[PDB]
C-alpha cells in the first residue's frame, strides 16, 4: 500500500 | 548485568496511547484510544479517578503534580487540563488545528510543550492563563515528541517524521541546529539522557531502528536496530545503565546503553506496544509501558550474587542463572563431599522462601538463627529455618550484635538505631557529629567516620574507643580478644592490616572511673600487636590464627607475627568461614560456587 495513515 | 524484572501491576483495558508517572505518589496516568483518561494507584492496585474526557483517542498525557493537576491533549485539537484531587476541569482549549502527538513540561518555569501533526511545536504559559507564548515551525509534517533537555530545560528537541530532529531554545524561531536521522520513516520519539557525563539523545523509527546522537558534535553514534515491526519509544532510564524500547511487534527491549546489546525482551501479551514512562526518581526504578491491550508497571532489579555461611555449615542464597533476585535458596555441607580441591562442591539446593526486594547482600546471625537480607534502602530479618518474617525496615546498613538477638542500623536519616529483641531500644543513643561511612559488628560495634573507627560497648553505647586508621573491614576473633584492622591501603605506603588486643578490663575500669574521654575513649582498652603486608580481602579467625585473602588471589595464614602462604587460587575467591567438623575453610568465588580447602600444619 502506498499510503499508511499514523492514525495509529 | 543480569536484570531482573517484577510485574507490579497490569490492567487490561482499551488502547493505552498516553502514560506518565506521578514523581510523589504511587500513581500512573493513563490516556486512551478512547477519549478516556485513567488514574491507577498501581501500588495498591485500585483506580483512583477516571474520566470520560473526549470521543477521540487522547495521545499526551502528563504529571504537573506541583500544581496538582493532569494535561491530556486529542485528537479534537485540543489541551485539558484537571485538578486530579478534585476532578475539576481547569482548562479546556484548541492548541492546533490538527492532532496533538506529545506534550513535554518544565520542570519549574509555568511552560507546556505541545507538539502537532499541524507541523508545529507551541509553548503554552499557565499562570499569565494559557496564553500562547510561541509557536516553533520548521517541520515539515507530523510533529510525533517533545522532550525537554533535563540538563538545560530551555531548549528541547522535537522527533519528526518528516526524518529530523530539531532542538530550540526557548526565544529563537529558529533551530540551533537540525539532526538529519536517516531513518527513511521518520522519527517517533525523541528522549534525553538525563546525565552530565553524555550529550546523548536518542530516538526510534518505523523503519525498525532506535538510533543513539551526540548532540555537541551532531553526529550519529549508534544504530540500534532489534524489532520486527515499528519502534514506538526508546528512552534512557533515570538509574539504570540502559535504554528502554517497545514496538508494534509486541514487546519490549531494554538494551545495554554501553555495549548496545539487548539485555532483555518481554511480551507483556497486552500486543502492540504504544508508549512509555520512567519514574522520575528511579522509585523501585519503575517503567511503566501502554499497549493495544492495556498497561503494566516494571520494577527493574538485578540478581547481585549473595551468600552466607553459618557455623554450622548452611548456606542461604538469592538469585541465580536458573532462578529469580529475591528467591532464597539453602544447601547443607557435609564432610561427605569428597575433598577434591578446585571443582565447585556439588550440594543439593532446596527451595527456602522468598522476599520483596532485590537483594545487595545478604547475612546470618552468628548464631546462624535469622538472616538478613539487605537491599534498595530496605533490611529484612527471616527465621532460616521455616523463612518466617521477624522484622522489616529501611537502612543504609545492617550489623549483627554478639547476642544473635539484637542489632544496629544507619537509618534513613544516617542515623544510628539499635534493636534489642526485634524491638528497639529507643533510649539506646551514641550521638555520631560527622557522616557515618559504615558499621560493622563483632564484640563491640564499630562505627567508620572520615578515616577513623570508633568502637562502642553493645549494651550502652559508650564508646569504648576510638582508632585512627582508615579501615576498609573490621573482623573480630571469636573469643573476643583478638581483632584485626584491615586498612585502605591506598596506594601500598602504609601495611594492610594491624592486630589489636582488647582488654576488656582497662575498659570496665575507665567505666568505673568516669574517666572515659568522650572524644578518644580508653588508651588501654587496645593494643596494637602486629602489621601486617599483604592486602586483605576477606578473613576470618581460627583460635589465633588469622586464616586470609589477598588481591593477588592468594590464601594466607598470620599467626603470631607471620605471613605464611597456604593456596594460591586463579580467580576473585572470597571467604566465608570455617568448619571445625571438616578441618576444612571454605570459599567463594564471583558465580557463588563454593570450593573447601583443608587446613592442618
Amino acid at each position: 500500500c502506498t499510503f499508511k495513515t499514523k492514525t495509529n | 548485568m543480569k536484570l531482573d524484572i517484577k510485574k507490579t501491576f497490569s490492567n487490561r483495558s482499551d488502547r493505552v496511547k498516553g502514560i506518565d508517572f506521578h514523581p510523589t505518589e504511587p500513581w500512573v496516568l493513563t490516556t486512551l484510544y478512547s477519549g478516556r483518561v485513567e488514574l491507577w494507584n498501581y501500588e495498591t492496585q485500585v483506580e483512583v479517578r477516571s474520566i470520560q474526557v473526549t470521543e477521540t483517542p487522547v495521545r499526551a498525557g502528563k504529571f504537573i503534580a506541583r500544581k496538582n493537576w493532569i494535561i491530556v491533549g486529542s485528537d479534537d485539537f485540543r489541551i485539558r487540563v484537571f485538578n486530579y484531587n478534585t476532578g475539576e476541569k481547569v482548562v479546556d482549549f484548541e492548541a492546533h488545528p490538527d492532532y496533538i502527538r506529545s506534550i513535554a513540561v518544565h520542570p519549574t518555569k509555568p511552560y507546556v510543550l505541545s507538539g502537532s501533526d499541524d507541523l508545529t511545536v507551541k509553548l503554552w504559559n499557565w499562570e499569565n492563563n494559557w496564553a500562547l507564548e510561541q509557536t516553533f515551525e520548521g517541520h515539515e509534517h507530523f510533529v510525533m515528541c517533545v522532550a525537554f533537555n533535563p540538563k538545560d530545560p530551555s531548549t528541547f528537541a522535537s522527533g519528526c517524521l518528516d526524518r529530523t530532529v530539531k532542538v530550540w531554545s526557548l526565544g529563537q524561531s529558529t533551530p540551533n541546529f537540525t539532526l538529519t536521522t536517516g531513518q527513511e520513516r521518520g522519527v517517533n520519539y525523541v528522549d534525553y539522557y538525563p546525565l552530565p557525563d553524555k550529550p546523548y539523545m536518542i530516538t526510534a523509527s518505523d523503519d525498525l531502528t532506535i538510533k543513539i546522537w551526540d548532540y555537541q558534535t551532531k553526529s550519529c553514534v549508534a544504530t540500534l536496530e532489534g524489532h520486527m515491526s515499528n519502534v514506538s519509544f526508546a528512552v534512557f532510564h533515570p538509574t539504570l545503565p540502559i535504554i528502554i524500547s517497545g514496538s508494534e511487534d509486541g514487546t519490549l527491549k531494554i538494551w545495554n546503553s554501553s555495549t548496545y546489546k539487548v539485555e532483555k525482551t518481554l511480551n507483556v501479551g497486552l500486543e502492540r506496544s504504544w508508549c512509555i514512562a520512567t519514574h522520575p526518581t528511579g522509585r523501585k526504578n519503575y517503567i511503566a509501558s501502554g499497549f493495544d491491550n492495556g498497561f503494566t508497571v516494571l520494577s527493574l532489579g538485578n540478581d547481585e550474587p549473595t551468600l552466607s555461611l553459618d557455623p554450622v555449615g548452611k548456606l542461604v542464597w538469592s538469585g541465580g542463572k536458573n532462578a529469580a533476585a529475591s528467591d532464597i535458596f539453602t544447601a547443607v555441607i557435609r564432610g561427605n563431599e569428597e575433598v577434591e580441591q578446585d571443582e565447585p562442591l556439588s550440594l543439593q539446593t532446596k527451595e527456602l522462601g522468598s522476599v520483596d526486594v532485590f537483594p545487595q547482600s545478604l547475612a546470618h546471625s552468628p548464631n546462624g538463627r535469622f538472616v538478613t537480607v539487605v537491599g534498595d534502602g530496605e533490611y529484612v530479618i527471616y527465621t532460616a529455618l521455616a523463612w518466617r518474617n521477624k522484622a522489616f525496615g529501611k537502612c543504609q546498613d545492617f550489623v549483627w550484635g554478639p547476642d544473635s538477638n539484637s542489632y544496629a542500623l544507619i537509618d534513613e536519616t544516617g542515623q544510628i538505631k539499635y534493636y534489642k529483641n526485634f524491638k528497639e531500644v529507643t533510649s539506646w543513643s551514641v550521638p555520631m557529629h560527622s557522616a557515618i561511612d559504615r558499621l560493622f559488628s563483632g564484640a563491640l560495634l564499630g562505627v567508620k567516620s572520615d578515616g577513623f573507627v570508633y568502637f562502642f560497648d553493645w549494651d550502652n553505647g559508650t564508646l569504648v574507643r576510638r582508632i585512627d586508621v582508615n579501615a576498609k573491614d573490621v573482623i573480630w576473633s571469636d573469643n573476643g580478644e583478638l581483632v584485626m584492622i584491615v586498612n585502605t591501603n591506598s596506594n601500598g605506603d602504609e601495611a594492610s592490616g594491624y592486630t589489636l588486643l582488647f582488654n576488656k578490663d582497662a575498659y570496665l575500669e575507665a567505666a568505673n572511673n568516669g574517666n572515659i574521654d568522650d572524644s578518644e575513649g580508653v588508651d588501654e582498652a587496645f593494643d596494637v600487636l602486629y602489621e601486617l603486608s599483604e592486602s586483605i580481602t576477606s578473613g576470618k579467625w581460627v583460635g589465633d590464627v588469622f586464616i586470609f585473602t589477598t588481591a593477588t588471589n592468594r590464601l594466607n595464614y598470620f599467626v603470631g607475627g607471620k605471613t605464611y602462604n597456604l593456596a594460591h587460587y586463579t580467580k576473585e575467591m572470597y571467604l566465608l568461614g570455617y568448619l571445625a567438623r571438616d578441618n576444612k575453610v571454605y570459599l567463594a568465588d564471583r558465580e557463588v560456587h563454593v570450593y573447601g580447602y583443608e587446613i592442618s600444619l
